[PDB]
């Protein structure tokens, strides 16, 4: 894979608290590293793009998704796996691709506040995954016209394209097309 | 074997979360990658390929059928006959159907080409002949086989409630008059009376209606072998019974107002000495409707015989063929989801029946699982157990930290 | 017709039939209609196929044992009583005629064995007419009552399916008014 100490706790977290990541980071500084060490991608066929990152949030741990925005490490990177891919190509769990997507296709919505107000970094709701998805047209995929999963999906829509609204003031993130030709109200039809 | 589901279930899905007491599980996880997670079953003892005694065996051969469907309609067992199905289980029952369909047609045009002069006509002489002769003997195989066959079952599986048992309980009987008539058939054209025919003739349409037997491979043909066999119960046996009250009814009272032919030659006026037989059958056409009344002067008391007719056609064909109708739809509404069910586990049956007739080599190649280090046996032996994955998707279980042997999701191949 | 052969018509014959068989498309501007030239579709799906596929096998099975008992002509040249080289083929139609009813039993004295052909014929009737063609009025009423809700909802894309295409072979002034 590329599997590193920093992916590794995360995977291995005792009840939502893996203590190795605050010191493991201090020794990446003193040689001298965290733009690089934080952000190394899986150069698997099968988890490529995946980050330290995208592990933090589908682990459900908030206090570190801080930690690792705290260094800058990024919040666009593309997990383009095989595994990150839909159930019509051969994978498992299409959320998107990026952080903020992932996010808010878990029904976790304090973090998708956060990477978008947060101090540092911050991620815009525009930015397309490798197939034009934003955020929306992600919801829309994830999405099962079951009862809990509509629940969370619509919450979450709503969301962002209110929070878009507030932020950029152009032009709505619904109208931003993919590289089908599509929008979500097109994809969800 | 007795038919308890809830503590069937209960084994199956065995979740045991403590470290020192894991090994008494038989539903893990693999991995879990957010909302979708792969469900991985212990299939210690359920599909164990010729070696052990099994549970699906047990289910699908000699349990309570009253329960099965419910006991087959659980973890992995469905999805292990589908895995079975499409491996060896669907193409080896699509081989049994095209030789038994063959085998009948082998059997369709000797009985065509059966010449019929003197005695039973050993002499062939030609070549076309020796054609024939090699459906007689191809014939001949298939009836002793469907007869060894059907005795070692009577050794060994074989004896539920034959024939109100939709599970291969009538095939079973079919099957065994079909090869009596063909050696019977057989022995007669062999010991020189010529009515090997009549017999032969009888044991063609069962062999034809035994391939209704091979509707299995389709919901469709399966479910509709079954109704057939059910509204041939719980319907049309009580329309005989009464049918048969109607009409020696009417075919004596009838009969009895005709006058006889010493009074003189000519039947169809009169009554003499076949005037029933006959009889019986013009009212068996009456009442399905290709009959003609044929109305009859020749009777003493002509105006009552025509009462009597319209009594027989109000009440068998306006009457009761016509609710023989409705009570089908009365069955065929309250016995399908039952031939759903009862489908399943001929579906099934069929399928363990093919994979026990093969080698256990052959059965191990096709083996429904893949061993798994699933934890350490509180000795360091890893536990390798031969399971089977089920992906699964729930958003509303978010915890899903408990047992997540592969920390890497995805089987990653 | 322009190639010289003859059977332009017997082609031409089946076109017709399907014409007036693909006017049951435009059966779409009622619900009544549309509705109804679904079922025909679903009952000629889940029903009656299943019943050609057994009725082929009793037909199959008594026309091959029924002639079977009939005598051949070489024995003489009246095929009616007798058996010869297109027996079969006439009595395939005279065992389709009685399922359905409109058909005689025609009972023959030709045979060899003339008691156990009838038996065979009561079993046809019994198993064709009182048994299949019943039953097949049957699961039509299981099939009319469950794909009702579902032949509502087909008609509302047949007739949604049929604007759109009308609509979309509009120029674009024609449909922006
Ligand atoms: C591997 C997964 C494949 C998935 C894809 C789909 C594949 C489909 C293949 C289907 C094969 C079965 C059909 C063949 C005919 C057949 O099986 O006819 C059967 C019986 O035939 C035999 O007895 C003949 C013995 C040989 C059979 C196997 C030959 C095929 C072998 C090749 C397949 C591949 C695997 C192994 C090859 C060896 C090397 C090791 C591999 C690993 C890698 C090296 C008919 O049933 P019958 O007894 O009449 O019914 C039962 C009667 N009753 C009990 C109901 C009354
Ligand atoms: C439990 C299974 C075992 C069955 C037991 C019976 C076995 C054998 C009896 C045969 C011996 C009797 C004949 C010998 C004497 C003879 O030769 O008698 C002949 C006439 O005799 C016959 O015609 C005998 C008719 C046989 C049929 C019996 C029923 C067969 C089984 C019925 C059950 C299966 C149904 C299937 C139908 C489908 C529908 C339902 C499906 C189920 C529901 C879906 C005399 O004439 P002649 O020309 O002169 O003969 C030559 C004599 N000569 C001149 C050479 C001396
Ligand atoms: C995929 C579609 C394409 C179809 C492929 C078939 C096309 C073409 C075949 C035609 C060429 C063969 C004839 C040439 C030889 C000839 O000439 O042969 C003739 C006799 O030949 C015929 O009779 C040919 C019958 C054709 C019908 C085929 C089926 C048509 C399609 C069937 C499907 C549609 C069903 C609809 C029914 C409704 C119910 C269900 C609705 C659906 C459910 C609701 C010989 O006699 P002669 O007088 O001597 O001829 C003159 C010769 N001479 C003396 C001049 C040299
Ligand atoms: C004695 C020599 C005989 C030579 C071989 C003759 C043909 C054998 C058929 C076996 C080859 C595979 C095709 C059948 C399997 C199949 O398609 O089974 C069924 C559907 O089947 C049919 O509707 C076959 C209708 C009647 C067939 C002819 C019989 C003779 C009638 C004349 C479903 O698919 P299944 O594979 O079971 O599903 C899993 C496949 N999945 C998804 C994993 C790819
Ligand atoms: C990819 C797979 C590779 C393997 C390829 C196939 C390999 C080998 C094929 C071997 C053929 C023979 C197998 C026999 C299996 C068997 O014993 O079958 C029996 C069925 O009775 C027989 O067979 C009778 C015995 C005499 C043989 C048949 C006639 C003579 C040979 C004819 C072969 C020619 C074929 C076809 C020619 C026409 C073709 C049109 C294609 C069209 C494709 C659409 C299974 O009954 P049972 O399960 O026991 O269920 C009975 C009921 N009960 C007792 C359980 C309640
Ligand atoms: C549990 C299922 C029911 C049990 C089986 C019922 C059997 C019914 C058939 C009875 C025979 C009817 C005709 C009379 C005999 C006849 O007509 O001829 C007999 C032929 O005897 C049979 O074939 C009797 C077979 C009995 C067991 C069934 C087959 C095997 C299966 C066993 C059942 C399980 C021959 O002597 P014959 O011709 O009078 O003179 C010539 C003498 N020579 C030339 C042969 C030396
Ligand atoms: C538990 C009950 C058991 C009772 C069984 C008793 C049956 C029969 C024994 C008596 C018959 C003896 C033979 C008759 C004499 C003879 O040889 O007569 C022959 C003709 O042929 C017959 O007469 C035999 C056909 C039937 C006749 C009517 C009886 C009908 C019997 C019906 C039985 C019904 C069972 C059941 C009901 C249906 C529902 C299911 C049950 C309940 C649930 C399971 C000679 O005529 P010919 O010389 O031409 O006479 C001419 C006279 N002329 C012109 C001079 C005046
Ligand atoms: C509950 C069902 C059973 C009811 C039965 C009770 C009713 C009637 C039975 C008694 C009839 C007696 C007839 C007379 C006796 C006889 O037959 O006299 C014959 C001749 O007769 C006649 O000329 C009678 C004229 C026609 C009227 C018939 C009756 C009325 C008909 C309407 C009936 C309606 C009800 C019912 C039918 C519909 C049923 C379906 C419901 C549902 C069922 C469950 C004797 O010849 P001759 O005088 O020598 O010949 C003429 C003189 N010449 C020219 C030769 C010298
Ligand atoms: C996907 C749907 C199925 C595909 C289409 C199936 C076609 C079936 C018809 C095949 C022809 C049957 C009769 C034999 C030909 C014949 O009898 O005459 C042929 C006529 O040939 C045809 O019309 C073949 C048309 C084929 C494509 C279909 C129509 C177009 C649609 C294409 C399909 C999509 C003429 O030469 P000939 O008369 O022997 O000698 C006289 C020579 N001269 C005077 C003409 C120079
Ligand atoms: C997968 C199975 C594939 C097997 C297909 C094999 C079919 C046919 C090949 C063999 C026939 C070759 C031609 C015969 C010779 C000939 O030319 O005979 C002609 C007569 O015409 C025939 O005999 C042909 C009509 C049919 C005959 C019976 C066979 C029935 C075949 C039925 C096939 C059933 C399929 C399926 C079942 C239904 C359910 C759906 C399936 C399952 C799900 C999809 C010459 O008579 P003549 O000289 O006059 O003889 C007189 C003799 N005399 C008087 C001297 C004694
Ligand atoms: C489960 C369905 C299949 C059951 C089949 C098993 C039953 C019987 C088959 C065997 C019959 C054998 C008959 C004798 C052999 C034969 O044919 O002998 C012939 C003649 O015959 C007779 O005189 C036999 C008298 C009439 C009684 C027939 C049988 C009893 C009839 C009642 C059957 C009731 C059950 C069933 C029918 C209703 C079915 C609907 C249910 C539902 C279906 C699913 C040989 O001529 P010859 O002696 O040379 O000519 C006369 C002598 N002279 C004057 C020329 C010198
Ligand atoms: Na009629
Ligand atoms: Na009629
Ligand atoms: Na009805």
């Amino acid at each position: 894979t590329g599997k590193t100490c920093l992916p590794k706790a995360l995977l291995n977290l005792s009840n939502g608290r893996n203590d190795t990541i605050p010191v493991l980071l201090d020794i990446a500084e003193r040689t001298g590293n965290m733009r690089e060490f934080i952000n190394s991608p899986f150069r698997d066929i099968y988890y490529r793009g995946q980050t330290a990152l995208h592990i933090a949030i589908e682990r459900r741990c908030k206090h570190y998704v801080e930690l690792l925005v705290a260094q800058g490490a990024d919040v666009h990177a593309q997990a383009r796996g095989r595994f990150f891919q839909p159930k019509d190509e051969g994978g498992y769990f299409y959320f998107g691709e990026l952080p903020l997507s992932l996010a808010a296709c878990t029904n976790q919505p304090h973090i998708v506040n956060y990477l978008t107000e947060n101090p540092h970094k911050k991620a815009d709701m525009r930015r397309q995954d490798s197939r034009g998805n934003t955020v929306l047209h992600a919801l829309v995929a994830i999405a099962d016209n079951t009862r809990e999963n509509t629940k969370f999906v619509t919450k979450m829509y709503d969301l962002l394209l209110l929070k878009c609204a507030r932020l950029f003031p152009d032009s709505n993130l619904e109208a931003v097309l993919n590289n089908d030709g599509l929008s979500p109200l097109m994809m969800a039809a | 074997k007795t038919g308890k589901i809830g503590i069937f279930q209960h084994i199956i899905r065995r979740e045991v979360t403590d470290e020192d007491t894991r090994h008494l599980s038989r539903k893990f996880k693999d991995w879990a990658y957010g909302p979708v997670y792969s469900s991985l079953y212990d299939l210690s003892s359920l599909d164990t390929c010729g070696e052990e005694a099994s549970v699906l065996e047990i289910l699908v051969y000699n349990s309570k059928i009253e329960n099965r469907h419910e006991m087959l309609a659980v973890e992995p067992i469905n999805e292990l006959l589908r895995d079975k199905w499409r491996k060896f289980g669907a193409v080896s029952f699509y081989i049994n159907v095209v030789s038994y369909l063959c085998a009948m047609v082998i059997f369709t045009l000797t009985a065509y080409y059966q010449p019929l002069e003197g005695t039973p006509p050993y002499p062939y002489r030609t070549t076309v002949d020796y054609l024939r002769l090699a459906g007689e003997v191809i014939t001949l195989f298939t009836g002793v086989l469907f007869f060894f066959t059907n005795i070692k079952d009577l050794f060994m599986k074989k004896c539920p409630g034959v024939n109100s048992l939709f599970i291969d309980g009538s095939f079973q009987l079919l099957y065994f008059i079909y090869s009596v008539l063909v050696i019977v058939s057989a022995a007669l054209y062999l010991a020189g009376i010529e009515a090997y025919l009549a017999v032969m003739v009888f044991a063609l349409v069962l062999g034809w209606m035994n391939a209704l037997y091979f509707t299995r491979g389709l919901k469709l043909t399966g479910t509709y072998s079954i109704m057939i066999q059910k509204i041939l119960f719980k319907d049309l046996f009580r329309f005989l019974l009464v049918y048969l009250l109607f009409m020696i009814g009417y075919a004596s009272a009838l009969v009895s107002l005709l006058n006889p032919c010493a009074n003189v030659p000519t039947y169809p006026s009169c009554r003499d000495s076949e005037t029933f037989s006959t009889f019986l059958l013009d009212l068996f056409k009456l009442t399905i409707g290709m009959g003609d009344l044929e109305m009859l002067s020749s009777t003493k008391y002509p105006v009552v015989f025509i009462i009597l007719l319209v009594t027989y056609i109000i009440l068998t064909f306006v009457l009761l063929l016509n609710m023989l109708i409705a009570l089908m739809g009365e069955t065929v509404g309250q016995v399908s989801k039952e031939s759903k069910h009862i489908w399943k586990l001929q579906w099934a049956t069929t399928i363990l029946d093919i994979e026990r007739s093969f080698p256990v080599f052959l059965r191990k190649a096709f083996r429904s699982g893949e061993m798994v280090t699933v934890g350490k046996s509180s000795d360091g032996t890893p536990d390798r157990r031969w399971c089977f994955r089920v992906d699964e998707v729930n958003w509303s279980h978010w915890n899903q930290n408990l047992g997540i042997i592969n920390e890497d999701p995805g089987k990653n191949e």
